[PDB]
């Protein structure tokens, strides 16, 4: 009845050593969200930069905007990955 | 897995409102767990510039 | 630095290894002086060195020159467009082969810096942590204060 | 002023424990005065004329013919 | 005046509870040391740094193997606040030349002369 | 001296296609040694610098200014050269793409040495309606831009 | 002059291409971005060393947050890994951390567990059969 | 005048190098600069590739009919391409559907059909014939090749290398630069679909199965600009998929995609193509 961590969320882990000790299977399957913990589908620039912060949470500052040094030494074409 | 590209990219880095009841708590031990969920610390995809702090509320 | 130049991300060019490898050379033009003091190196190197070497990869199509030159130079051209102009002047044939060995064993991107060690394209194989992984769900879906 | 933490006094501590155990393995010798007197005089010997025999033996090195007439490849043409 | 240091004879003298404490047998002793420089010569006396320069000692974190004999033990009493001295113990024999090439100073202090990379 | 601007009227396009959309006119016209300073015409030059050349001579000709007049001449010689000289076929339908001045060859005299500051004007008149105005982005734009930027960033040092 | 200096435009455009994007007068004037050029490659070799510091407790960080996210701490995590000759690193357990959760919460699961063995270890002490992960593997 | 001649011949060359790159010229062909033996690096484009080619075959695997017609339109003052491209195309379009039916059997075929039509589109081998050196190659009316002229010397040359050297070795081609064009993409990034909730419900009919039930799993920050939610699909209340989304209706049309994903085997998780 031992569990070394809830296995309860995430995936359900079950330890174990081989019979010569020398690697650690770990069994871990996933752990579906059981359907009864689901609920069902329901069905001027001052101003302008308050409410912004106000609607996204963040500060002022970033909507204020930033001269042509600053937009011009941003990489229009960066590298992308994955 | 088996996401899309940007709702996967949605998924991670969306921000999650916790709650906290402060009632008989002292503060700075209260604060302590606020800061770190306000940096994003207590995600393992976080970097200070990729802006991935939480909401707390403390009642 | 790496401000001051720029940086890619590790690629290859078609897939190189998956399927098969392919040389990504495909050129290369050595214009060697046949009188002159500075290509010394690249007439023993043509004379040595450059059957030996295009016998190795017959994918490689070299093209010697041999014209009045002040400079000699090679051109390594790339499967995927690239042109590494570099000079062999004033170097030994064994300093040449291993730099025609060098071109000849890269590609055509650029040596501009790289950002990550690696590339997999595939990154998560159990799923990538999103904040709900490692969290349990509640009874109906109820969040804090819901009464109902 | 400046005041001694713990993580001091467990490190000046541990120091203190390798220092009595080096304390105690000086404290047996295999051999006595006496009986080491000599014991490696010929290998010491041995050394220093190998150190004295590399002193002695400096001096310019061989100059030859075929470096000086393989400078003049640098005009080597093709026909 | 900060001078050299003797140290007398009774700080060399083991008890049999260090005996105890540690492994060593008063009668028949181990002949080789272990040396290890685990403190810098740096901001020391300068005869300390040339004590460390003579058995060997430059690099920090490298054994070195000395004699247990009492010129060595002199030098070696000498910076015994830089180095540690542990036994060279040797649990198999001292490695003939079949044995030269495969051998592996352990962290324990014993020098083994079978250095396979197998489990047991 | 350089006079590059000059000589950008001397542009000759090869013939256009049929299935292709017609090009407007460029008009490069400058003055050189006006004697006025360069940055004082930056004010004049920067006032009317997308402007029609009927806004643009409008303004100028009620502006206090010394170097009004001389760019209101300009005007109206890149005008008569937009229509004579380039087959440009309205007078009205011209817009003012650029307007610079830069600095001509000024005198030295010694009084103490004085500076008599000398200025060029140049000019390209675009044939066309003046483009609009650039519309202030509205907090659509910024929260587009915002967004954009939240679903463009990565784990960072990882795989 | 008998022979003064010809080829002075390519040791300034030497040291003129690294200042290119530069604020001020640094990126044009030879004078100040020749003091600017050689302080910016002094930072340059001085951060290799702060690149891998700051990288490895970015590590520590994520590998922190992760579990936490299970109830370890960190050093409980390390040490009882390490004690599990699972001899893997920070690099390796915070790509873990992010990519793969469900091996890492299971390595989180043998790391509490061994942490379990020495605690139960070293509270009933005496000799007794050791823990079954507490085993070691000897190599010789 | 400073005497001396190198510092002006160095700043002669970088003035040419501005010059170059302040009004470029454009591009002109490979065959029309120096060094360009066409016959030599064909054989060099087949020992490329490492296979044999009959080499009169892959040079008529790159003379488009564009090429003839403009040429003879130049001799008043060669086989084509089309029978080869015809073979190519035939055969690439049969054996990537039968490694795409045999890799992945629980696809609809009209996924199959999307997916090789995908492998076989302009931008993917157009993305691949110009790093195969088969551009250079290409004896086509003007540059650069055009991307339907080139798709056509590309299967061109694959019908070339089945007339060489049969099916197995043109299947390993195809295998080796076709198919590896699909790693790291997934499955609606080649097969767009739209209204994916409508073909999950039809594919759930036809294993006959229930319908789905989309069912909000876990949420945050719903009455904000940024929420997060995850819409799972139960069926008989298990589920098959669940998704995340910024509304409610684009997590349920992306768990939907997820579904798709795992009924079909293209998952992130599927076992990597064996080479």
């Amino acid at each position: 009845t031992y569990s070394p961590l809830p296995d309860d969320y995430n995936c359900n882990v079950e330890l174990a050593l081989t019979s010569d000790g020398r690697t650690i299977v770990c069994y871990h399957p996933s752990v579906d969200i059981p359907y009864e913990h689901t609920k069902p589908i329901p069905r001027e620039e001052g101003p302008m930069i308050e409410q912004l912060s106000k609607m996204f949470f963040t500060t002022k500052h970033r909507w204020y905007p930033h001269g042509r040094y600053h937009r011009c030494r941003k990489n229009l074409n960066p590298p992308k990955d994955r | 897995s088996s996401f899309s590209r940007a709702p996967q990219q949605w998924a991670t880095f969306a921000r999650i409102w916790y709650l906290l009841d402060g009632k008989m708590q002292p503060p700075g031990k209260l604060a302590a767990m606020a800061s770190i969920r306000l940096q994003g610390l207590h995600k393992p995809v976080y970097h200070a510039l990729s802006d991935c702090g939480d909401h707390v509320v403390i009642m | 630095t790496a401000r001051g130049t720029p940086s890619r991300f590790l690629a290859s060019v078609l897939h190189n290894g998956l399927g098969r490898y392919v040389q990504q050379l495909q050129r290369l033009s050595f214009s060697v002086s046949r009188d002159g003091a500075s290509s010394r190196g690249a007439r023993e190197f043509v004379e040595r060195e450059v059957i030996d070497f295009a016998r190795r990869n017959p994918g490689v199509v070299i093209y010697v020159n041999s014209r009045p030159c002040c400079v000699p130079r090679v051109v390594a051209e790339y499967l995927n467009g690239a042109v590494r102009e570099e000079s062999i002047h004033c170097k030994s044939v064994e300093e040449i082969s291993t730099l025609v060995q060098k071109l000849a064993d890269q590609s055509g991107l650029d040596v501009i810096r790289i950002r990550k060690p690696f590339h997999t394209d595939n990154p998560s194989i159990q799923g990538q942590w999103h904040p709900f992984t490692n969290k349990p769900t509640t009874f109906r879906g109820l969040r804090p204060r819901e009464v109902q | 002023p400046r005041f001694v933490s713990l993580r001091a006094k467990q490190n000046m501590i541990r120091r203190l424990e390798i220092e009595a155990e080096n304390h105690y393995w000086l404290s047996m010798p295999y051999m006595t005065r006496e009986q080491e007197r000599g014991h490696a005089a010929v290998r010491r010997r041995e050394a220093f004329e190998a150190i004295k025999a590399a002193a002695t033996s400096k001096f310019p090195p061989h100059r030859f013919i075929a470096d000086q007439l393989d400078h003049l490849n640098v005009t080597k043409k093709w026909s | 005046k900060f001078t050299r240091s003797r140290i007398p004879e009774k700080v060399f003298q083991a008890s049999p509870e260090d005996h105890e404490k540690y492994g060593g047998d008063p009668q028949n002793p181990h002949k080789l040391h272990i040396v290890t420089r685990i403190k810098s010569t740096r901001r020391r006396p300068y005869w300390e740094k040339d004590i460390i320069k003579m058995l060997g000692l430059e690099k920090a974190h490298t054994p070195q193997v000395h004699k247990n004999i009492p010129s060595v033990n002199a030098k070696l009493k000498v910076v015994k606040h830089l180095i540690r001295i542990k036994p060279l113990k040797l649990p198999q024999g001292l490695p003939a030349e079949e044995n030269m090439s495969n051998t592996c100073l352990k962290s324990t202090g014993e020098l083994v002369v079978q250095w396979h990379l197998k489990p047991v | 001296i350089s006079r590059k601007w000059e000589k950008k009227n001397k542009i000759v396009y090869p013939p256009q296609l049929p299935g292709e959309p017609r090009r407007p006119a460029e008009i490069y016209h400058c003055r050189r040694q006006i004697k006025y300073s360069k940055d004082k015409m930056w004010y004049l030059a920067k006032l009317i610098r997308g402007m029609s050349i009927d806004q643009a001579l409008a303004q100028l000709e009620f502006n206090d200014k010394k170097g009004a007049k001389i760019i209101k001449e300009v005007l109206l010689e890149a005008q008569d050269m937009a229509v004579r000289d380039h087959n440009v076929e309205f007078r009205s339908n011209l817009y003012i793409a650029e307007s610079t001045s830069g600095r001509g060859q000024c005198l030295k005299r010694i009084r103490g040495i004085m500076e008599k500051v000398y200025c060029h004007y140049f000019v390209k008149l675009v044939e066309g309606p003046p483009p609009p105005p650039e519309p202030p982005k509205t907090a659509v734009a910024h929260a587009k831009e915002y967004i954009q930027q939240l679903r463009s960033r990565t784990i960072v040092h990882t795989l | 002059l008998r022979n003064r200096v010809t080829d002075r435009y390519f040791r300034i455009q030497e040291v003129l291409k690294h200042a290119r994007h530069f604020r001020g007068r640094k990126n044009r004037c030879y004078r100040l971005a020749v003091r600017t050029v050689i302080r910016a490659f002094v930072k340059c070799t001085k951060a290799r060393y702060l690149k891998k510091k700051n990288m490895r407790t970015l590590w520590i960080n994520r590998i922190t947050a992760a579990s936490q996210e299970h109830g370890l701490k960190y050093p409980a995590l390390i040490g009882n890994l390490v004690k599990c000759q699972v001899e893997l690193n920070r690099k390796v357990l915070a790509d873990l951390a992010i990519y793969e959760p469900k091996t890492f919460k299971s390595l989180a699961a043998l790391a509490s567990r061994r942490r379990h063995e020495g605690f139960a270890a070293a509270l009933g002490d005496g000799k007794e059969p050791e823990g079954i992960f507490s085993r070691v593997v000897q190599y010789h | 005048v400073k005497k001396g001649f190198r510092a002006a011949f160095r700043f002669q060359k970088e003035l040419e190098r501005q010059r170059l790159l302040r009004c470029p010229p454009p591009p002109v062909r490979r065959s029309e600069k120096p060094n360009w033996d066409y016959h030599a690096e064909i054989q060099a484009f087949g020992h490329r590739l490492q296979e044999n080619f009959s080499l009169d075959l892959l040079k008529t695997a790159f003379v488009n009919s564009c090429y003839i017609k403009s040429e003879e339109a130049k001799r008043q003052q060669l086989k084509s391409n089309q029978e080869l491209s015809e073979q190519g195309t035939s055969f690439s379009q049969t054996c990537l559907t039968q490694f795409l039916e045999d890799e992945y059997p629980d696809m609809p075929t009209e996924g199959i059909k999307n997916l090789v039509d995908f492998l076989t589109g302009e931008e993917v081998v157009c993305h691949v014939a110009r790093n195969l050196a088969v551009e250079q190659l290409t004896l086509s009316e003007e540059f650069p090749v055009p991307p339907a002229v080139l798709q056509q010397t590309f299967f061109a040359v694959i019908g070339a290398l089945l007339q060489s050297s049969g099916p197995e070795r043109t299947a390993l081609f195809i295998r080796d630069f076709l198919i590896t064009q699909m790693t790291g993409k997934e499955l609606f990034e080649m097969w767009k679909i739209i209204n994916p909730m409508g073909l999950l419900v039809e594919e759930l009919k036809k294993r006959n199965v229930s319908a789905p039930e989309s069912r909000l799993t876990r949420q945050s920050g719903g009455t904000t600009a940024l929420p997060l939610y995850f819409v799972g699909l139960y069926c008989d209340k298990k589920l098959i998929a669940e998704g995340p989304g910024e509304t409610v209706l684009v997590a349920e049309e992306e768990a939907a995609r997820v579904a798709l994903r795992k009924l079909y085997g293209f998952t992130e998780n599927r076992r990597p193509w064996n080479y």
